């Protein structure tokens, strides 16, 4: 006799669910329509007071013109340039907004270096621990910079021999540390129409400066910071004077990396900026070890490996071909359908790499 | 005083939702780029990629696509016939 | 060496108007403002009443003249 | 003289040491000294930091 | 009704524009193709998710409120490397290379077509493969036909063709090239000539 | 101060430069930021005291 | 009626004002001004616009319709 108690019972229960879908129906269609009447607002950005009710606005690319506040926009809120949002109708001030634009530094903002730690680094201890001295300690803690009397450093150079997770340690302090990243490309800070990549530094920075505490990282600064087609110069001698002389209080580090340190120019390498210059070398044998161990655990290895047949068998390796040894040996495993990996798999991975090695060999890289 | 004037753009990608609402992308030069569609006298059957078209002066509705150009120095490459010589 | 040290610290210091434009800054996409920008700053500064106006690494902008072949 | 310091150091030493460095290197190694007494937990710095900064700085 | 309206309110043509940031006190930053700047305390017709600050979107032409975004397309050369023109070479037809086929096959086609022996054994698999050799061996017939037999996206392009002149443009095009690939997901970059670019 | 405000409720007519009187009623004049033009003028009409680029108001 | 006559002509000086260079005197009334929209315009000086300010380097402020400088 359970019909009627549950046929209407899940009728009802159907029925609510329905409602529920048709209920944000509703208010989506609602909520948008109501949003269809607006305008867009016109952005521009201000210039002198004349009055605690007259103001002068550039509208971008347009005209300039002098208006007032709506009711609602704090007078000392307004400064010289900052960015405001005007009424189509009467142009009087409707909001202030937050300082300066573009797309390109959200790019360098939002992009992510995946997860990593400072356990997941190859053991460069002295290094490391040498970057979050220059770090950690100015941001966490600038109370004992203060108590000894000393400013905090404001960027460090990471240098040496390449494939040595140059990039690696530089993800992890970002992955480490929560507070405002800003990656970038040194080639990709140049651009064609003279004066972009100058102005895209400007705002670059004006974006850290406004997003205390931030982290900037220049990947290959080389790129643009060799010694003194002109236009690189400019751009070297933008960064070089943003990188110090309007002030100094920025919670905002530096953070560069370079595959050939001695192109740099001297101006940059002055011990102010770049504050300190960290070596990262070719992986020691034990380092080498370490960093083995490190690409070891997420592995389906299987039996015992003895992974110091691999350490002396890759001398001279830096430490990114370690991990190219472990994924060619997974591939010795699916060319032997197997579910787990040998030592004689790593064996023969080490092998090869050492084959592709002498088509790999080192650089004619110079250190300072 | 009965027929519109039409303005000059050029085309882009068309949208194609579905191929029977298609919609267009056109740049009018130095003014602005939009989203448009056409007016039902002509069809996508004769639209492509650029494709030089031209609309009206407010609802800017694609009205004609226009004759290809000169311009791409092709013109100069040309003999475009026969060539006086023989064998 | 030392010496944007005392460009702060002549502009912290100083009673008069001081404008700190460093020369790099100068430049443009849109062909020709440079010059009227350079002049506007010039100019800004003279109404500024008694003022020092302060530029830096101008060796980017104030290289030796040479045949502007772009 | 905005450093905790101690009465050991020499600080002459390092102006009579031939070494051209700029003021730039001289804050630097001041400042160095200072994160060496940091990292000991200190906030005196001591002649043996300024020695480490030293070799630290120039090259 | 709601819908209704809203239908009869697309007016059909309107505006393109880019996508700048949002804010709270939702709301976002647009410039016109007209060059023009707005701000919109709501964005409109597309939820926030569909957002991308550099995004290109279609905007009412009176109101500037979004109401659809784009494709973006990207440059033209970028635009013009991405092969649906789908070539069918054949591993079979291949002169005798089979030794170097299966190590590629392994290296790019089932990394696409499994993806779930690598990660069962908790490994990526190769990411970069070099085909190297002097001229007329078989290098860009090989790219060709692992292109043709794996029914994804085949991306070629010549190393000559980034050396451009423009002073950055090459880095802009490289960028655009990768973001293209990312945007076709299982796609394959072919690098043809790295040398002229890899100096 | 009456004729004041009503000669505020006029416009600018912006600014040309005669280069050619064509024809009487019928001046070619070149405006400032846009092209040239075939104009006429006021009832004054004072067409040949108008030298080419003599600079006027529309 | 003066009062109402003056109010109105403070009315005209309100806020919503386009800015502009003043470039010549055409009469004691009138004026050749530029406008930062990029025209240039032929345009009446509101009389209370007191001259020895006025110098073709004066930005001015002009009402947004009529364009009168203001
Ligand atoms: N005599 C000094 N006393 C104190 N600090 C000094 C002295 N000389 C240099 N410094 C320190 O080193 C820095 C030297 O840099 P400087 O003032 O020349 O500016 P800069 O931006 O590095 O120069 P440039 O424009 O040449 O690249 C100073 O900012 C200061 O912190
Ligand atoms: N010391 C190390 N410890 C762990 N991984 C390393 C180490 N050195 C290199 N790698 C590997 O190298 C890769 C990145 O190398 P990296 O030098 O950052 O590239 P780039 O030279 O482009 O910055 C990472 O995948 C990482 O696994
Ligand atoms: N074994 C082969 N079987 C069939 N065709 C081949 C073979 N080897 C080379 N070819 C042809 O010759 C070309 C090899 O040169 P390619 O790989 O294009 O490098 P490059 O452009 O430097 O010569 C291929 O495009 C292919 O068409
Ligand atoms: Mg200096």
């Amino acid at each position: 006799k359970l019909l009627e108690h549950k046929e209407i019972d899940g009728r009802l229960k159907e029925l609510r669910e329905q409602l529920k879908e048709l209920t944000k129906q509703y208010e989506k269609s609602e909520n948008d329509l109501k949003a269809l009447q607006s305008v867009g607002q016109i952005v521009g950005e201000v210039l002198k007071q004349l009055t605690e009710e007259k103001f002068i606005v550039k509208a971008t690319n347009g005209p300039r013109y002098v208006v007032g506040c709506r009711r609602q926009l704090d007078k000392s809120k307004l400064k010289p340039g900052t960015r405001v949002a005007l009424d189509m109708t009467t142009l009087t001030i409707m909001r202030y907004l937050p300082r300066e634009v573009d797309p390109l530094v959200y790019n360098m903002s939002h992009e992510d270096p995946g997860n990593v730690s400072y356990s997941e680094i190859g053991g460069l201890s002295e290094q490391i621990r040498e970057l979050r001295e220059v770090i950690e300690l100015p941001l966490t803690n600038p109370e004992l910079f203060q108590r000894v009397g000393i400013i905090p450093p404001k960027g460090c150079l990471l240098y040496g021999p390449p494939g040595t997770g140059k990039t690696l340690l530089a993800r992890a302090v970002a992955s480490q540390l929560d507070c405002n990243f800003l990656k970038v490309v040194s080639s990709s800070i140049v651009d064609k129409y003279i004066g972009e990549s100058a102005r895209l530094i400007r705002e670059m920075f004006n974006y850290a400066r406004d997003h205390q505490p931030c982290i900037i990282f220049m990947d290959e600064i080389d790129a643009i910071g060799g010694r003194r087609d002109r236009e690189i110069q400019r751009t070297l001698m933008e960064l070089l004077n943003q990188m110090d002389g309007f002030d100094t209080l920025h919670r905002v580090k530096m953070i560069m990396a370079t595959n050939r340190p001695d192109t740099l120019d001297p101006a940059l390498l002055r011990p102010g900026r770049l504050d300190r210059k960290i070596h990262i070398d070719l992986p020691n044998e034990q380092a080498r070890l370490d960093i083995l161990k490190i690409h070891a655990g997420p592995i389906t290895k299987h039996g015992e490996i003895d992974y110091e047949a691999i350490v002396k068998l890759s001398d001279g390796f830096n430490g990114a071909d370690l991990r190219n040894v472990c994924t060619e040996a997974g591939m010795f495993a699916i060319r032997a359908d197997h579910d787990f990996v040998v030592q004689e798999d790593f064996m023969k991975a080490v092998r090869k790499v050492a084959d592709s090695k002498k088509l790999e060999s080192k650089l004619d890289y110079k250190p300072v | 005083q009965s027929e519109q004037p039409l303005q000059v753009a050029r085309c882009t990608k068309i949208i194609n939702a579905d191929s029977e609402d298609p919609k267009y992308i056109i740049n009018v030069k130095q003014f602005a780029k939009f989203v448009v569609d056409l007016s039902d006298q002509v069809a996508p059957t004769d639209i492509e990629e650029g494709m030089r078209v031209g609309v009206d002066r407010n609802k800017y509705q694609i009205h004609i696509p226009l004759p290809p150009i000169a311009d791409p120095t092709v013109t100069m490459m040309q003999v475009e016939e026969k060539p006086d010589v023989t064998y | 060496c030392g010496k944007t040290m005392l460009a702060k610290a002549v502009a912290h210091h100083t009673t008069a108007a001081f404008i700190r434009v460093v020369g790099s800054e100068f430049v443009q996409k849109y062909l020709g403002e440079g010059p009227r920008m350079v002049r506007d700053v010039f100019r800004l500064a003279k109404e500024n009443a008694p003022a020092i106006i302060f530029i830096d690494e101008i060796d980017a902008i104030a290289t030796k003249r040479f045949d502007a072949q772009t | 003289s905005k450093m905790n310091l101690s009465e050991e150091v020499d600080l002459e030493d390092y102006v009579a040491r031939p070494d051209k460095i700029s003021g730039a290197d001289i804050n630097s190694i001041c400042q160095e000294s200072g994160m060496l007494a940091v990292r000991e937990n200190r906030y005196i710095v001591l002649a043996k930091d300024f020695e480490k900064a030293y070799k630290t700085v120039i090259k | 009704e709601n819908s209704e309206k809203i239908k009869v309110n697309k007016t059909l043509p309107y505006l393109v524009s880019n996508v700048i940031e949002l804010l709270d006190v939702k709301c976002a930053v647009i410039k016109t193709s007209t060059r023009q700047t707005y701000f919109l305390p709501v964005i409109g017709l597309v939820d926030a998710e569909k957002l991308k600050p550099g995004d290109l979107v279609g905007v009412n032409k009176d109101s500037y409120l979004i109401l659809e975004t784009l494709p973006t397309e990207y440059d033209s050369r970028v635009k013009a490397m991405e092969v649906d023109e789908r070539p069918t070479e054949q591993y079979s037809d291949i002169g005798g290379l089979d030794k170097q086929i299966q190590e590629l096959v392994e290296a790019i086609v089932l990394p696409m077509n499994h993806k779930e022996k690598f990660e069962n054994l908790g490994i990526q698999p190769p990411k970069g493969v070099l085909m190297y050799g002097p001229p007329g061996t078989g290098k860009t017939l090989l790219a060709r036909a692992c292109a043709a037999q794996t029914k994804a996206t085949f991306l070629k392009l010549a190393g000559p063709q980034l050396v451009q002149m423009f002073i950055g443009d090459g880095a802009k095009l490289v960028r655009d090239a990768f973001a293209l690939a990312k945007e076709k997901a299982p796609s394959i970059i072919f690098i043809d000539e790295l040398d002229a670019i890899g100096t | 101060l009456r004729e004041e405000l009503q000669l505020l409720q006029e416009q600018g007519s912006y600014v040309g430069e005669v280069v050619r009187a064509m024809d009487k009623k019928k001046v070619l004049v070149k405006v400032h930021p846009e092209g040239k033009f075939v104009v006429d003028v006021d009832k004054n009409i004072d067409i040949n005291d108008v030298t080419p680029n003599c600079r006027v108001a529309l | 009626e003066f009062l109402h006559a003056q109010e109105e002509v403070k009315r005209i000086q309100s806020i919503p004002l386009v800015i502009g260079q003043f470039l010549e005197a055409v009469d004691q009334n009138t004026a050749i001004v530029g406008s930062t929209t990029g025209s240039n315009y032929y345009v009446r000086i509101l009389s209370t616009i007191d001259r020895e300010l006025l110098k073709p380097n004066a930005s001015v402020a002009l009402h947004k319709h009529s364009n009168a400088l203001v």
